[PDB]
RNA sequence: AUAAACAUACUUUGAAUCGGCCAAGUCUGGUAAGCAGGACUGGCGAUGCGGGAUGAACCGAACGUCGAGAUAAAGUGCCAAAAAGAAACAUAACGAGUACCACAAAAGGUAUUCAUUCAUAUUGACAAUAGGACCUAUCGAAUGAAUGAGUCCUGAAAAUGGAUGGCAUUAUAAUUUCUUAACUGAUACUCGACCGUU
RNA sequence: UGUCGGCUCUUCCUAUCCAUUUCAAGCAGAAUUGAAAAAAGGUAUGAUUGUUCACCAUUUAAUAGGGAACGUGAGCUGGGU
RNA sequence: AAUGGCUGAAAGCCUCUCAAGCCAGAAUUUCGUCUAGAUGAAUACUUUGUCUUUUUCUUGUUACUUUAGUACAAUUGAAAAUUAUAUACGUUGUAUUUAUUAUCUCGUGUAUUACUCUAUCAAAAGGGUAGUGAAUACUGAGUUAACAAAAUUUAAAGCAUAA
């Protein structure tokens, strides 16, 4: 038969299947559209949430009816300490998407990028980064650099730089730095390179890839509450009082 | 029934010169060039002399060929043939549509670029609304008078669609068509020679 | 003995279910097949009645789970491997054993760019159909039901014809030049006794 | 498809025994023509074949079967209507070639199979009197149209290969 | 050093739709491509040389053979039939085989 | 504009059948697939016959001054006028059914030859370019 | 006329069974039913095998164990053993495709092919342009009306996602007819071997 | 094969009630009426009766019609039977 | 999409097209964005530089160990486009597996290469330069074969050290 009374479905199809991620940090899945008539800059960052406060905010609209006064408006403070660059990475649109043509590296990698390679560090030997360090200057070793470069100039559609935090600067408790690859936008690919590699050892800061009054996406992985009902996870109605084996369930 | 050999032919001034490279015929003029591509796979277009008039000598001509085939695909021999017809009437004597505006008792106000390649429509019917229809390639919108614009141009597939464009952008919805009579109108369509 | 070359198939103007079925036939007699570029396959009809024959084919998907259902794979490359695979023996040892000796895709990768391209008398375009039949481009269609990848394939295509075109002139000029020196030899007077074996058999 | 010049006689007491019903009938075998001729005078003339003889039976070659000439063939045919007449031309050089045409294009544009058309007469007609518009255009001195889209011919099935090598491309032939 | 046979593919045994006789062998031989080329090779042996990886502790050989003759053609296409001392493994189904040139008759 | 026409007296090359490669001339057009070939039996061999278009070969040459229905005695005259086996024989289908016709008497001792000689010159060709 | 000696005529004793069902160039009650009830015959029951993709009844054909060959129904683009050529009416569409069988109607169409009847057709028939329904000039070959027969389109709407069997085809690998002393194929037919009954 | 209804929940059909895009009117405007594309979204609160159904009082843009073993009993309730 | 249209035949006129070619138009479809996601890619460090099987150490993986056996650089594989295809020719008439004159030895230089190797410049190239070797054409001469043999493509045992 049809049901009697229509109603709007409970909890969207859009996220099903519902598995929890891994990693704490959320991959950005997606980078703004490029444009190739500007010139280059970052598209992204990576902060620490930290809390959230209320302010009187003044209003500055036009033909709006809420009081002169002030607007009572949450916010939030998300720390950003500078980021440090350590490397870049340039992909190539192939028929089965992008992929990684080659990744070069700078020199001097800090201690809390080489962590991201190891799961044990206490009893690791430390040795990420020290033949690729060693051998930077040779020049065997720097035409491959060299090369890379030319590679990436010719054969290469989009740049992305290997930016990681630094976790001195953060009061938390963890000391391995979280990367992230943060695309550049602008003009030619001659140019994103001669841009991306200008920028290798050097910290970027918020104000270099944000504006005032600027909308962003934020991206990150929601609140952690293991397993849950019907009634908390989707919504669906608490059956009456007298159900036999209990009421907090579809029926 | 299926027609042997359906024959076209279209004659060529003496101002005008055609050049055809598989179906892709160009033809150059004292008012420009113009290009058309006749997708048809079962027509051969070849310039040739034939004697139009009974008593008459030879004179260059572009004949459309079509032969054994269906009355379905041997119609598109005279499409063909009248399509070039226009490309050699195009580009020696221009094609003109004057078009006129008819308002009951809102004045239409027309804004024209600069450059002629795009119009603009005001007030009409009051509606705060200002839609622009813009132009297509090679098509130049002037303004004759008070009330009447005439769009010049070489292609008439260009002209006119132009011309229906400005027409299809200027209609009365959830109102009685029979007495809301506005809009933009085709007055006439001729040349500009 | 032991078939292990490769049969390359370029898929420029061919038939869809009429290249398929010389394959599916083939693959089964110990061949090995890639088809390059099945993209450029042909299909019958047009474009406007070539989506319902894939919104009909979108339907049909397991109603409980759709991760389970028919996965309806796009990519022209995809959309001949299914073709093919529906005239293989289905679910046995010798239906996927000849499958593994089959492959497309859409551009030309650079191993099977540089090999002797084969045709099927009996698949092309041109000799089964009428000419004002509407055909429609396998990559023309998988763009309509959302194939991404198709601007990816005509620049790489128009990077291998400005490749092999400059390839074809140098190639050309050293075969006109040696055919025209087979010429001089063959009216040399030092090799008057050879041509006449030659030339009785009519090799010159 | 033949041609064969049939005879038989009455011998009863309500035909005389001197009057010979000849024919000329079209069919496969000389077995499915005297079927053709026994029921033709069972349905005319109220002869069985139990009470009859078959005097003379042979088949009607071709005089010149190297000389085109326009056939013209009348013919009855029973449609799910009524019962019709048609008149149908045909070229071909033999009087059992043009019957065999009219089988095919009668089986094919109207859908009525062999068991339903009666072929009353075949005879030759004038260049000028053939009506089809189709098979008017085909009959004057200066026909001349270019074979196009062939397809090459191979000399037999000897060469006939399931996969060829190269582009393949059709003929101006 | 020289090639004195010509490679037939073993398509299958003799069967029906649902239905499968192992005593006959239909084989493609290649280059022959109607029914009226195939009386020349009524008869010429065809032998399924195959390879067995053995340890080196057997006496048996790492290379044998189950040889056969062709014996009548089938189908227009220029199939053959063969029959062997012993019904070819349908392992073989899409291999190679050998059609020699002997019991010659030119 | 299409070169080569099928019309009456247009030299038609039969491709299969008991007379395949040999020349045929056009008599009468039956309809848009049917021709009446007369090549003439007593030069060529192909007797007068209805063939299909699906059969022939149409060649550049046209018999001079054939009209339709020819007689086997008159037609004879005309094919022999213009000299069409002269003719015939010099394009690159003619040299292509000679060709034909001596490779098939090659034995094997021929067959070795021509390989062996075919290589020595091609190679000495190739090093003759720089 | 034809068949009939393991022919013909029986005698005694006795077992099982009397819930039946299906097909139709048949019938009755019923609006109708995979409904109820019958006459003649064949089957399923009691029955496998080759074919209809699957199916108790449909088509071929009834079975000791086999080997080789021609066959029957029916098919020969691939799954699938096996076919090439010829002609047409269709196919700008989930239209066409193995009967029983798993559906489609009345009606409408200036959609298309063929045929029939009638009329106007020349130095002048229609459309068109120019001038004064009708006439003239130019334009120069077919034109107009009615009827019949195929094919096609609308008519055509149901609940899990799916069924010419699937893939797929579109001057076919579809529908209708044909040509070639072509091909494929059952446990049935022929020959040979072996077991048993008479 | 646990045999009515209701509560809870999901999905499917279109012979569409609202929203979107269009034609027709005896469409001047407003209101309305007939039909076409289209099933991605939405389609209520209560008094009496065990009721499906019904009839009333309101509200909304609309308060459309149906199927899933007359959906759903080791899901419930036991009002009726 | 329904619908409104443009040029336009059929059918000299008319027509949005049960014709070729196009435009405008939905809460529609597809990219874009959101969530889950398989085969993958790059980089860092440890190795390995033809090869696997069996026992065996570890929580487990790789490297590693022992006794074996196996080949040792050098002729393969690309025009594109159209099919009513500029004109000419129809260049006919067997796709991969399957296009080398048995082996070895002695001989002069030249020339060639989608050949091998090294160095360099470059390179997600059947790339350029230089050198060397191989094969081949000019193009040789000579020895040997009779009986048997011309099958590798993988087996069996360990845990010292390092990551």
């Amino acid at each position: 038969s049809h049901r009697k009374f229509e109603a709007p479905r409970h909890g969207s199809l859009a996220f099903h299947p519902r598995k929890r991620v891994h990693k704490v940090r959320a991959t950005v899945s997606a980078f703004p559209k490029d444009n190739a008539a500007e010139k280059p800059h970052l598209t992204g960052f990576l902060g620490f949430k930290a809390g959230m406060t209320h302010v009187i905010r003044e209003v500055k609209r036009t033909n709006t009816k809420l009081p002169k006064d002030g607007v009572l408006e949450p916010v939030t403070i998300i720390e950003t300490p500078p980021m440090v660059v350590a490397g870049f990475v340039g992909y190539k649109k192939t028929t089965t998407g992008l992929k990684p043509i080659t990744a070069v590296f700078a020199e001097h990698i800090a201690d809390e990028f080489k962590r991201r390679y190891t799961k044990k560090w206490y009893k690791n030997t430390k040795n990420q980064f020290a033949v690729h360090t060693e051998k930077y200057n040779d020049v065997k070793a720097k035409s491959k650099r060299e090369r890379q470069i030319r590679l990436i100039k010719n054969r290469c559609d989009v740049v992305r730089v290997i930016a990681h935090t630094q976790m001195a600067l953060v009061p938390l408790k963890q000391k391995k730095a979280e990367v992230m690859e943060i695309q550049i936008n602008g003009g030619s690919i001659a140019e994103k390179v001669d841009f991306a590699v200008s920028l290798l050892e050097k910290q970027i800061s918020v104000n270099s890839v944000f504006g005032t009054d600027e909308c962003i996406d934020v991206c990150s992985v929601t609140k952690g509450h293991g397993y849950n009902g019907v009634i908390k996870r989707f919504g669906v109605r608490h059956l009456p009082r007298k159900t036999h084996r209990g009421l907090r369930k579809v029926a | 029934p299926r027609l042997l050999k359906k024959t076209e032919h279209v004659v060529i001034p003496e101002g005008v010169n055609i050049e055809i490279n598989r179906k892709n015929i160009k033809v150059t003029g004292p008012r420009g060039s113009l290009t058309r591509e006749f997708q048809h796979p079962k027509v051969d277009i070849y310039a040739s002399k034939l004697v139009v008039k009974k008593e008459g000598p030879k004179e260059n001509v572009v004949v459309i060929d079509m032969w054994y085939g269906n009355r379905r695909d041997s119609a598109v021999v005279r499409t063909i043939a009248s399509h070039i017809k226009n490309m050699i009437t195009g580009v020696t004597k221009g094609y003109q549509y004057k078009m006129r505006v008819v308002y009951a008792h809102f004045p239409v106000t027309l804004v024209i670029a600069d450059d002629g390649k795009s119009i603009q429509v005001q007030n009409f019917l009051g509606e705060k609304r200002t839609r622009h229809i813009e132009m297509y390639d090679g098509v130049v919108v002037k303004k004759l008078g008070k009330d009447e614009i005439c769009l010049e141009g070489n292609d008439v597939e260009k002209v006119s669609q132009s011309a229906a464009n400005i027409h299809a952008a200027n209609l009365v919805r959830n109102k009685d068509i029979r007495q809301f009579l506005d809009g933009v109108y085709v007055s006439e369509k001729c040349l500009i020679e | 003995s032991t078939n292990n070359k490769v049969t390359v198939i370029d898929c420029h103007g061919h038939v869809l279910g009429r290249v398929a079925s010389v394959v599916a036939k083939h693959l089964l007699l110990g061949q090995k097949f890639v088809l390059v570029r099945c993209e450029d396959l042909q299909v019958c009809g047009t474009l406007k009645m070539r989506l319902v024959q894939w919104e009909l084919y979108q339907r049909k998907r397991v109603n409980t789970n759709p991760t389970r259902g028919a996965f309806h794979h796009r990519s022209p490359a995809d959309m001949v491997r299914k073709a093919v695979r529906g005239m293989l023996p289905k679910n046995n040892y010798r239906g996927k054993l000849a499958l593994k000796n089959l492959k497309c895709f859409e551009g030309c990768p650079a191993p099977y760019d540089k090999m002797k391209k084969s045709s099927i008398p009996e698949a092309a375009a041109i000799y089964s159909f009428n000419p004002t039949r509407k055909r429609t481009l396998l990559g023309e269609l998988g763009t309509a039901v959302g194939w991404k990848y198709a601007d990816v394939v005509a620049k790489n295509e128009a990077e291998r014809k400005e490749r092999a075109a400059k390839w074809y002139a140098a190639k050309q000029l050293k075969q006109k030049a040696v055919a025209e020196a087979k010429e001089k030899i063959l009216a040399d007077e030092k090799y008057k006794a050879k041509v006449a074996i030659l030339k009785k058999f009519g090799y010159a | 498809m033949k041609e064969y010049y049939i005879t038989a006689r009455c011998t009863d007491k309500a035909h005389n025994p001197n009057e010979i019903f000849r024919s000329r009938v079209f069919a496969p075998n000389y077995v499915v023509a005297k079927s053709k001729f026994w029921m033709m005078l069972k349905k005319q003339h109220k002869v069985k074949k139990i009470n009859a003889e078959l005097l003379q039976c042979q088949p009607i070659f071709e005089k010149n079967p190297t000389v085109v000439k326009n056939y013209q063939i009348f013919l009855r045919y029973v449609s799910a209507g009524g019962i019709h007449n048609i008149t149908k031309q045909y070229r071909d050089v033999t009087r059992v070639g043009a019957v065999r045409q009219m089988y095919n294009d009668l089986a094919s544009q109207y859908r009525t199979r062999q068991d339903k058309i009666q072929l009353i007469s075949i005879t030759t007609v004038g260049d000028k009197a053939v009506k089809n518009p189709v098979l008017h255009q085909f009959v004057g001195h200066h026909v001349k149209f270019p074979m196009v889209h062939c397809k090459p011919v191979i000399a037999s099935k000897r060469f006939n290969l399931p996969i060829k090598a190269g582009k393949l491309t059709t003929k101006l032939c | 050093k020289c090639r004195l046979h010509v490679n037939a593919v073993f398509m299958g045994f003799q069967r029906a739709q649902r239905n499968q006789y192992p005593n006959v062998a239909l084989l493609q031989i290649s280059g022959v491509n109607t029914k009226e080329d195939t009386p020349f090779y009524i008869g010429k042996r065809v032998a399924y040389v195959y390879k067995v990886n053995v340890k080196k502790g057997s006496n048996k050989p790492a290379i044998r053979a189950i040889f056969g003759k062709i014996v009548a053609p089938h189908g227009n296409h220029g199939v053959v039939k063969a029959r062997f001392l012993h019904n070819l493994p349908p392992k073989a189904m899409g291999q190679n085989l050998k059609v020699f040139l002997y019991p010659s008759n030119i | 504009v299409f070169s080569r026409f099928v019309e009456v007296g247009r030299v038609v090359l039969m491709k299969t059948g008991p007379f395949a490669s040999k020349l045929a001339v056009i008599v009468e057009i039956l309809d848009h697939n049917r021709v009446l070939v007369d090549g003439p039996q007593a030069i060529t061999g192909v007797p007068r016959q209805v063939v299909n278009l699906n059969t022939i070969s149409l060649t550049s040459f046209v018999v001079n001054k054939v009209t339709r229905g020819m007689t086997h005695k008159k037609l004879c005259l005309r094919f022999t006028q213009d000299a069409i086996i002269k003719r015939f024989n010099k394009t690159a289908t003619g040299k292509a059914i000679e060709k034909r016709i001596l490779r098939e008497k090659m034995t094997d001792f021929d067959k070795f030859q021509v390989s062996i000689i075919n290589r020595k010159i091609n190679a000495a060709a190739k090093i003759a370019v720089s």
